[PDB]
């Protein structure tokens, strides 16, 4: 609906900063190098915030 | 009065801020002191390798303690740390603002 | 201008920065005189004195 072309997946946060340092966040879903949000549906599907 | 008052906070904070990278400069400086120390007493062993009367179990013997200082070198190199930096684990350039 | 922070560090500032920013243009907004919004635009007010 959107128009976003690429294959669309599901794929989980890590950031990294100068010190070294890594951490972990959710969930979201990625086409290329873009990114979204997401939020898991109770049956293991998975949704794009709003 | 504006504008001394700005330049006067401005100062204050560059006088933390040269603080603060004479802390990293001081922490950095002794590690290094602690690693060239740990490094030269090596050398010497690489040293006293040289001779011939060495049996080869005498050699490994001073490998091991080799091993043991360039894993202390490491253990060191790891730990050395400031306000979450490790200075000798990455290269890096860091600008400090003093004016 | 410390390059000694951390991105968590800059962004600890960058909550106050924004929120100082925001807090001026609530006054801006809010004040007036007896109505006169003496901060929302550019005006001419005239006072007979003579």
């Amino acid at each position: 609906a959107a128009g976003v072309t690429g294959t669309a997946s599901v794929v989980k946060m890590s950031y990294t900063d100068n010190n070294g340092k890594t951490i972990d966040g959710g969930l979201a879903v990625k086409v290329g190098d873009d990114y979204y949000s997401a939020t898991q549906n109770k049956d293991g599907s998975i949704s794009i915030n709003t | 009065a504006n504008r001394f008052t700005a330049n006067i906070k401005g100062l204050t904070q560059a006088s933390r801020n040269a603080n603060d990278g004479i802390s990293i400069a001081q922490t950095t400086e002794g590690a290094l002191n602690e690693i060239n120390n740990n490094l030269q007493r090596v050398r010497e062993l690489a040293v006293q390798s040289a001779n011939s009367t060495n049996s080869q179990s005498d050699l490994d013997s001073i490998q091991a303690e080799i091993t043991q200082r360039l894993n202390e070198i490491d253990r060191v190199s790891g730990q050395t740390q400031f306000n979450g930096v490790k200075v000798l684990a990455q290269d890096n350039t860091l600008t400090i603002q003093v004016g």
